[PDB]
């Protein structure tokens, strides 16, 4: 399973959640930004490591980071 | 029943230089101007991608139509230059008198920095670079006898070039055809079959019957070129033509009375090669273009335009419906009238395959006088038109995948031939995958078997004619059948179409023009290498087209586009999944496969066909070493590459020294390309950061932020340099070799 | 002489080399006419070949056992024995031109940084400004040194971006 | 490579007594290609030929063996993972649907080499082919000439 | 579902496969091993004899080729055995089990070598 | 909102079939089922290749991996404005529901969700790799 971390520079644009092709991320309420919402990564066991979320994050440096880790059938994206 | 008619719009666009001063105007993304150096590359990459600038099909079609006029105008400038340089900087007039001893030349260099040594001694009291384009042979066949005639054609070429550029401007800025005009496919085929190909063939037959045949009949008889009648004297004076061809004494009455046998003297069916010049009979060539003219003119009356009679192309497609293919060819007509990429994919495929067929037929049936005995021209023309065909075919795969990503719509394709092909793509690629593995083992493995057996001192265990044999029995049967065709299956033909099938050799000026080609074990082995390398190229390109939209790895590959680098390091890594990357990989294999084709041709001709005729017999350039040596990889390395590269590496200090320089320079460009292929832009962007720091330290940092090339541009830059270096290396090696010995 | 070399004017191999090149040209000449176009071109080449070998000997170059000119790069050996024109003098010839080109480009780049849209002044060159800066670059060594002493040649370390460390 | 070419060519000319060849031909790159690589390959590539073989046939064989491993390395360096992973997926489909072969099955799911692995595998082939090609040429050219 | 096709789904093809030893259930794995081993073993001798390094020797060609076919059957038997060890470590047919496959591999060795020997007897 | 229950007898779209469908994995490890309601019969693109017609009313499809189900979901939502949902089905017969986990698509913020894998710091405030060395396994500074 890969590791996905959300850092406190998130502005709650939701672009990472829309970009993710496996519904790994979601938005949750927060008080640390104007949007009052923060990205969350509750389902990292389904993450494949494409890093489409990082491509979509506007903040600099990124507020969502993916650290490729142990491989499995789900993280290796196998249908066999 | 929409009538076929001319339809245009008046003054669609304004002619101004305003947009010439605003780079990127065509695209919304680039119109804002540059911020990073990546903008500059994006400007040139997307300039001619009309389909992405606008979503309007009519606007796309109008740009394509005028961009084609620009291509035609450029060819006329190029053609005009070739005719002009023949008139002013060539030894053509001297060549006509002594074609067998004088080397064609049409380029002269200025005496600067000591480059005048490239002006070699070519004959006729002339110094210049020897040319292998075969223009002298073409001009002789058409009947050109003076540099004035060459000069007038060049001036006409420039007028045509000006007309082509005017037409492009006129049909884009002044009177632009509408979309409904472009979609008359029935009308276009009628005009292009009977009008372009049909009347073009008939018109050229008129030139050959009235100009080429009389002029070449006297040239072969030995008449001095300056003393031959001018082409207009032949046209105006039927008395002169009657002397050369008595059939002209009867005028055109035989044509209208159906006594076509009267014209047997200049409309022949001889076959074979003209013994004096070693090229095809021009009387045979005239009857060819007369027959081809009638066939195409009939072909141009097949499709229905405005008067009921004819065929509807949509109706033909929808009637061909079988039990095994569901709906069938339904929906193809709408695909092929609304997608330029789909049309381009088909046309590139067959146009490229045609260029390869031209290469085989022109060497085997030399159509011009003194083309065969000029070994440099034979080698160059075959190699040139094979490379052109190779690139076009790879483009056919590229633009088939573009159609699949952009112009493909599932709603219009349900259970038709196109849909059903996508639904068993795993079956197709898995089977084609196995065929390539099978062909690689049983063709290239044989060479490895022979190399190991030879190194072990076991020649009796090799695959060869003196050992275990692999005879192309099927090809040998066909060679014999065509050799005996004039006896029973083509009774009215005097000779076989080519001397490759069998018979006796034709020698012109002491050199062999063509002789029977024998197929043995080495020919069996090399041919199955061709089948292997062609099948692999199909696998790569066909795989890209079938999996352009989705695969078991990227289920939504279409949304990513046609040209993207990857979908990230996830799923183990997805580098080079896009259909664009299947063209990128397919280019390498096409280059690999055609390189063996032109090495096969070069070694086989020098070993078995080309040579000098003497009293005892034929001595070939490489002395018939193809049969015994080309069955091992070591044989190719030693006997072909190492031995024949002697000419190019000893070229310094002579008129061929330029080929030596380009031989090294080509080796350099090829190796330079591996830098882009073996690396990635991550390293280079960090390197530029340190370089930018030095410029910042000196207040000399640019306003347009330097950026390492994109991932895709690294692959494009790599393959372009890889191809240029590799192909130029063979080009120098072939010409310096064949010109030196051939 | 220097490093065992000998003046080309006194070198046996150097003289023999000239004959070989002229002999090659003469051999091609005798297959043409006296005043035909090819013959005139070949004669012109032979004149340049003879002039070239006289000039190199007159220049006082050094030839090795190969009988080809060799160049001296050490400034002390060059000025000691009058070989300053081989490498030493051309060294300062190139640097003046190289600094000229670089200094002119740097002046233009600074000039447009003050404009509203510097990027559009780089793809589309401001030719009137470029010509003005092209002529003023002849005095770059004087201007370059004065910038160095006044401390405006280099940026401050605090105004340059750097990566984490 | 440049160091060992320089050492080898300067010594071959010394060992033959004709140092002038290096002094004259080493100043331009055609001399290296012509008078060093091409000239000294004559005996190597004749180790075995259609007429027979000699003691150099092992180095002749190893010479081509090196070129093959070197060229194979280009495949791992030029073509990257995404192409091969999708190709392997049709091979997995083909095995499962083939009668009399789907009785046998794998325990480790086939996948393409990783991104990092292929760089090492490509570099290993590149290096091995590099070494074996020059080792065969270095020994064969030197030993046949004098030994 | 999966793309229907006559090759994948036809009556004549299905019946032929169902009669092959691999698919003929109800037979002891050892007996299926012998039946399969005999067929492959008999064929395996052909190519070695005709195209082996000693093919042109009058009488040694038969012996050398068959002796090499016997060797390959031995190597294949090892492949079958270790495959069962790896695959079955913990279903309808007895063959696809640790006990069944071990018997299957043993039968293949006995049948395969018998087929190679039987092929030799045919020649001489 | 309550967790939907899968109906195995739901009709499936009109599709001829292809070679890009389920493999032996579905019979041994898991597969995925996506269901949705269709307003009218329409043609859509299968992520496995080809075109299928969706029946009016409920539809059901089976796919080999999760990404294939969520690829079809994006197509149905963006173009046809539908609201599909898919499950994970195990060979033992168990059915697991997901997407939408709580009934609301993750792009929209919803009360009751608990933040996961959220670090209350920036990327630049992680510790150095030396400080997480010999922790029993390869651990990034971001993990701690
Ligand atoms: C066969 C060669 C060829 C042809 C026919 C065209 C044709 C075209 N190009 Mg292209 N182009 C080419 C090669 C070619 N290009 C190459 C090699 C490059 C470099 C990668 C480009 C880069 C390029 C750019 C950047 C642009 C074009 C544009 C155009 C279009 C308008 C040109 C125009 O008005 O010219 C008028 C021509 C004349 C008046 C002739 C006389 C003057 C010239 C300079 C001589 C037209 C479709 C422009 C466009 O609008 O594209 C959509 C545009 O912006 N081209
Ligand atoms: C495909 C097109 C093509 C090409 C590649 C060439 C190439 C060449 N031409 Mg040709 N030429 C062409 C078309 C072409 N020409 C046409 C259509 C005409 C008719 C106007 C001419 C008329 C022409 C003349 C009159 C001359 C050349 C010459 C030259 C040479 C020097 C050009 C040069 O540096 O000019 C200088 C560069 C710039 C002005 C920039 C060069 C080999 C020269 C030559 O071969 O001299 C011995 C020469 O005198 N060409
Ligand atoms: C002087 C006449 C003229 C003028 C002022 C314009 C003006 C315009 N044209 Mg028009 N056009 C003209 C002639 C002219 N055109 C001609 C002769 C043709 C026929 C080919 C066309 C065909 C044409 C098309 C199809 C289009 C335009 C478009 C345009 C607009 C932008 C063009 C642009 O950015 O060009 C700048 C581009 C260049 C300077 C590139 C020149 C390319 C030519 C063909 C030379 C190719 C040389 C070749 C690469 C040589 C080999 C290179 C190698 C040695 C390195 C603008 C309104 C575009 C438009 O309206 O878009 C909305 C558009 O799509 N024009
Ligand atoms: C008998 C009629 C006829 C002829 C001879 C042609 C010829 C040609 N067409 Mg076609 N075309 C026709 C009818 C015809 N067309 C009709 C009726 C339609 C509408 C359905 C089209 C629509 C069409 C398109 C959309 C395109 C062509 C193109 C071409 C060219 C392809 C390249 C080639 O082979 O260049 C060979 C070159 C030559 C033979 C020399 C130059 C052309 C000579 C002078 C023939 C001119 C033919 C012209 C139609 C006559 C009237 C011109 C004007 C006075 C009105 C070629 C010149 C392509 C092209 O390149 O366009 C620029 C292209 O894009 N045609
Ligand atoms: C397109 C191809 C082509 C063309 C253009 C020609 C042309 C010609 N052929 Mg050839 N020919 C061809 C193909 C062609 N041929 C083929 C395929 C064959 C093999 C079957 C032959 C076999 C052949 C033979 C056997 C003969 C010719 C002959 C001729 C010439 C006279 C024909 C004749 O009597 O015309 C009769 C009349 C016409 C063609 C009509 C002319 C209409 C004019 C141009 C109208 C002008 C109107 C205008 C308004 C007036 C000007 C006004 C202005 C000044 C103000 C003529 C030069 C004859 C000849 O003399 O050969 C040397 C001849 O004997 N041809
Ligand atoms: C009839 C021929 C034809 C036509 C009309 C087109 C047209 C098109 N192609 Mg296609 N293509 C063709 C043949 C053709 N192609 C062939 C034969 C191949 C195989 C190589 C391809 C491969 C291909 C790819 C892979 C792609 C296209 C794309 C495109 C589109 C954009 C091209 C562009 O912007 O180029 C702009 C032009 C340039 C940047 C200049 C390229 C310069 C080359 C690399 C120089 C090579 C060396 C030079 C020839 C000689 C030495 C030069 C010297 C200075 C050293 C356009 C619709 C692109 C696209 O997006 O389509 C939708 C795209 O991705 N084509
Ligand atoms: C010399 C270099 C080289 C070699 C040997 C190969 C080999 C292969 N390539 Mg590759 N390739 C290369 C360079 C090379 N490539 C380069 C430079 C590129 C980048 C452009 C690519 C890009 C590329 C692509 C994109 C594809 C291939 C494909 C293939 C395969 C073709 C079919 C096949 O299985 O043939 C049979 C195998 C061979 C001929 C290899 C040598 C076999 C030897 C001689 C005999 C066997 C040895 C024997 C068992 C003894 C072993 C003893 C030992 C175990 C102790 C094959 C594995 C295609 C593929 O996979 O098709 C299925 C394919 O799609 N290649
Ligand atoms: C790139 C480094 C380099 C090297 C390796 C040499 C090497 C040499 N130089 Mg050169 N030189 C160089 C750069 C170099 N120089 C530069 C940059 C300049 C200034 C533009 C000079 C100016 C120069 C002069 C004026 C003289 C030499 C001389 C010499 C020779 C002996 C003294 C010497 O320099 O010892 C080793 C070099 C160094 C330690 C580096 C600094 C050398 C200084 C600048 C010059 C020392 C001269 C010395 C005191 C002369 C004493 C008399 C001598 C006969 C023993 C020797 C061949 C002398 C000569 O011609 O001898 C035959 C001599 O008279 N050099
Ligand atoms: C040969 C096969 C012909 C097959 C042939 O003619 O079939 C004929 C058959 C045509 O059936 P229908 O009568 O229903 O077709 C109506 C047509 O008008 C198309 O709609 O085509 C198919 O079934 C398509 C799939 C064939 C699948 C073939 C698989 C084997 C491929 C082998 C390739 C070998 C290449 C050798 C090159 C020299
Ligand atoms: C589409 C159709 C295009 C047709 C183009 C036709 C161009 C014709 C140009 C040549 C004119 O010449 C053509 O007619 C002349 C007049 O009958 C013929 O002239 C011939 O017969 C005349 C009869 O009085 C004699 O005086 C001539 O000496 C004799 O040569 C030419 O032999 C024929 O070639
Ligand atoms: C070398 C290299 C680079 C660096 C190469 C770059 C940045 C291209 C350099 C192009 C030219 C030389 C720079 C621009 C020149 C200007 C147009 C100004 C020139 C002015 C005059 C001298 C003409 C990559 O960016 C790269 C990316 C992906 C894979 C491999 C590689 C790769 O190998």
């Amino acid at each position: 399973a890969h590791i996905v971390k959300i850092y406190d520079t998130c502005i709650g644009c939701t672009q990472c959640v829309r970009a993710c092709p496996l519904d790994v991320l979601e938005m949750v309420p927060w008080d640390g930004c104007k949007a009052s919402q923060m990205a969350s990564a509750p389902r990292t066991e389904d993450c494949v490591g494409c890093k489409r979320c990082e491509t979509a994050c506007p903040t600099d440096f990124l507020s969502v980071r993916v650290y490729l880790g142990s491989e499995s059938t789900r993280s290796m994206g196998l249908s066999y | 029943a929409k009538k076929v008619k001319i339809a245009v719009d008046r003054n669609p666009v304004e002619t101004s230089f305003e947009k010439w001063a605003k780079p990127g105007h065509f695209s919304r993304t680039l119109s804002k101007g540059p911020n990073t150096t990546t903008w500059i590359w994006n400007l040139h990459a997307d300039a001619h991608d009309f389909d992405s600038h606008t979503s309007d099909l009519e606007e796309i079609s109008r740009k394509v139509f005028s961009a084609h006029f620009g291509q035609l105008g450029i060819i006329f400038i190029w053609l005009s230059g070739m005719y002009f340089h023949g008139a002013r900087f060539s030894n053509y007039e001297a060549w006509l008198s002594d074609p067998t001893h004088i080397k064609p030349s049409a380029q002269v260099v200025w005496p600067i920095v000591g480059q005048e040594i490239l002006n070699g001694d070519v004959g006729g009291g002339f110094q210049g670079i020897q040319i292998t384009s075969g223009f002298f042979q073409l001009w002789r066949a058409s009947g050109i006898t003076s540099e004035l005639q060459l000069y007038t054609t060049a001036i006409g070429g420039l007028v045509m070039a000006a007309a082509m550029f005017f037409a492009g401007w006129f049909h884009y800025h002044k009177a632009a055809p509408k979309l409904e005009w472009f979609q008359n496919v029935e009308s276009m085929l009628n005009h292009h079959l009977g009008g372009l190909l049909g009347l073009g063939s008939l018109a050229w037959a008129g030139h050959q019957i009235h100009v080429s045949l009389p002029v070449n009949k006297l040239l072969d008889a030995g008449v001095d070129p300056k003393e031959i009648p001018l082409p207009h004297d032949l046209l105006l004076n039927r008395a002169i033509m009657a002397d050369l061809y008595p059939s002209f004494a009867k005028g055109i009455a035989p044509f209208f009375t159906l006594n076509w046998s009267e014209y047997s003297d200049f409309l022949t069916f001889k076959g074979g090669l003209n013994p004096v010049t070693g090229g095809l009979w021009l009387s045979d060539t005239a009857h060819h273009h007369v027959a081809i003219a009638v066939l195409f003119l009939v072909a141009g009356h097949m499709y229905r335009t405005n008067w009921g009679i004819g065929h509807s192309m949509k109706e033909i497609l929808e009637a061909h419906r079988g039990p095994f293919t569901g709906e069938g060819h339904v929906g193809l007509y709408e695909i092929l009238t609304t997608s330029w990429h789909a049309q381009l994919a088909i046309n590139l495929a067959l146009f490229g395959s045609l260029s390869i067929i031209v290469a085989h037929h022109m060497y085997a049936m030399p159509p011009y006088p003194y083309l065969a005995t000029d070994y440099g021209t034979q080698l160059s023309l075959f190699t040139h038109h094979t490379w052109i065909g190779g690139f076009c075919i790879v483009g056919a795969g590229a633009h088939a995948a573009i159609f699949m990503v952009r112009d493909y719509d599932p709603t219009n394709n349900y259970n038709n031939l196109l849909d059903r092909v996508i639904r068993h793509r795993d079956a197709i690629i898995s089977h084609l995958n196995w065929v390539c593995i099978f062909l690689g083992f049983h063709s290239f493995g044989l060479y490895i078997h022979n190399d190991t057996m030879s190194a072990l001192g076991r020649p009796q265990d090799m695959f060869s004619d003196t050992a275990i044999q692999l005879q192309p029995v099927f090809a040998q049967w066909i060679q014999n059948t065509h050799f005996l065709a004039p006896q029973l299956t083509a009774p009215n033909a005097l000779a076989a179409t080519s001397l490759t099938w069998g018979g006796d050799l034709v020698a012109v000026g002491g050199k062999v023009a063509m002789m029977p080609i024998s197929l043995g074990t080495s020919d069996f082995m090399v041919h199955h290498i061709h089948a292997f390398t062609i099948h692999v190229t199909v696998l790569i390109l066909l795989k890209g087209v079938l999996f352009a939209r989705s695969s078991r790895l990227i289920p939504d590959k279409a949304n990513l586009g046609f040209r993207f680098p990857c979908d990230g390091p996830g799923r183990g890594g997805t580098c080079q999944v896009s259909a664009w990357d299947h063209v990128f990989l397919g280019l390498f294999w096409m280059y690999n496969s055609l390189s063996i084709v032109i090495f096969h041709f070069s070694w086989k001709m020098q070993s078995d066909v080309w040579g000098t005729v003497t009293a005892s017999g034929v001595s070939h350039i490489t002395g018939g070493n193809f049969a015994q040596s080309a069955n091992t990889i070591n044989g190719w390395l030693r006997d072909f590459l190492w031995a024949q590269s002697s000419q190019v590496i000893q070229s310094y200090g002579s008129a061929l020294s330029a080929y030596g320089l380009i031989f090294l320079g080509a080796h350099f460009v090829w190796a330079f390309s591996l830098m882009f292929l073996f690396s990635g832009r991550g390293y280079w962007q960090e390197l530029i950061e340190s370089i930018v720091w030095a410029h910042n330290k000196l207040k000399v940092a640019p306003a347009i932020q330097p950026r390492a090339l994109s991932i895709t541009q690294g692959r494009a830059v790599g393959v372009a340099h890889y191809l240029l270096g590799g192909i130029a290396t063979t080009w120098s090696f072939f010409l310096a070799r064949i010109i030196s010995v051939g | 002489d220097i490093a065992g070399l000998t003046p080309c004017s006194e070198s046996k191999a150097y003289a023999k080399l000239e004959k070989k090149e002229l002999k090659t040209l003469e051999k091609r000449l005798k297959q043409y006419e006296a005043d035909s176009a090819p013959a005139v071109a070949l004669k012109a080449t032979m004149e340049r070949t003879k002039a070239r070998f006289a000039n190199y000997a007159k220049a006082g170059l050094l030839c090795g056992n190969d009988g080809l000119p060799h160049l001296i790069a050490d400034p002390g050996l060059a000025l000691k024995y009058g070989h300053a024109g081989e490498v030493f003098i051309p060294t300062f010839g190139f640097l003046y031109v190289a600094g000229y080109i670089g200094y002119v480009g740097r002046q233009y780049l600074i000039a447009v940084k003050g404009e509203a849209k510097p990027t559009d002044k780089e793809i589309i060159i401001d030719v009137p400004l470029a010509t003005k800066l092209a002529w003023q670059g002849a005095g770059w060594p004087l201007a370059a040194v004065q910038e160095l002493q006044r401390g405006t040649l280099l940026e401050k370390e605090e105004n340059i971006t750097v990566s984490p460390r | 490579g440049w160091v060992t070419f320089y050492w080898h060519w300067k010594h071959l000319t010394l060992w033959q007594g004709n140092v002038a060849q290096f002094d004259e031909s080493s100043t331009y790159l055609m001399g290296w290609l012509r008078d060093y690589l091409w000239l000294n390959s004559s005996q190597l590539i004749n180790g075995y030929n259609p007429f027979g073989m000699n003691s150099l046939s092992v180095w002749a064989w190893t010479f081509l063996f090196g070129h093959l491993i070197y060229a194979t390395g280009f495949m791992f360096l030029i073509s990257w993972r995404g192409y091969w992973q999708e190709l392997i997926e049709t091979l997995v489909w083909a095995h499962e649907k083939t009668p009399l072969a789907n009785l046998v099955y794998w325990k480790d799911k086939p996948v393409a080499l990783s991104i990092v692995q292929a760089r090492l595998v490509g570099l290993a082939h590149f290096s091995v082919g590099y070494i074996f090609t020059y080792a065969a040429f270095l020994i064969a050219s030197t030993s046949g000439r004098f030994g | 579902g999966m793309l229907e096709t006559p090759v994948t789904s036809a009556p004549i093809v299905a019946t032929y496969l169902s009669n092959l030893p691999a698919y003929r259930t109800g037979v002891a794995p050892v007996l299926r091993g012998v039946e399969i081993g005999l067929a492959h073993g008999f064929l395996l001798a052909g190519p070695f004899i005709k195209l082996g390094p000693l093919r042109n020797v009058p009488e040694t060609a038969e012996i050398a080729g068959s002796l090499s076919a016997a060797g390959l059957v031995l190597i294949l038997a090892l492949c079958l055995s270790i495959y069962g060890s790896a695959q079955f470590q913990s279903a309808r047919d007895p063959l696809f089990s640790a006990d069944g496959w071990s018997e299957f591999a043993a039968g293949f060795l006995v049948g395969g070598e018998a087929g190679v020997a039987w092929a030799y007897v045919c020649t001489q | 909102w309550t967790v939907p229950t899968l109906n195995p007898d739901t009709p499936s779209p009109i599709f001829g079939g292809s070679t890009g469908g389920l493999l032996r994995k579905a019979q041994t490890e898991e597969f995925y089922v996506i269901t949705w309601e269709a307003k009218k019969e329409q043609i859509f693109e299968m992520p496995t290749g080809g075109a299928a017609i969706m029946r009016q009313g409920p539809n059901l499809l089976k796919f080999g991996k999760k990404e294939q189900c969520l690829a079809l979901t994006t197509q149905l939502r963006n173009k046809f404005k539908l609201t599909p949902c898919f499950y994970r089905v195990f060979p033992d017969g168990k059915v697991q529901y997901l997407h939408p986990a709580d009934g609301v698509y993750p792009e929209k913020v919803n009360a009751g969700r608990v933040g996961a894998n959220q670090n209350m710091r920036r990327i630049g405030q992680n510790v150095n790799p030396i400080k997480v060395k010999f922790s029993g396994r390869m651990m990034s500074p971001a993990e701690i």
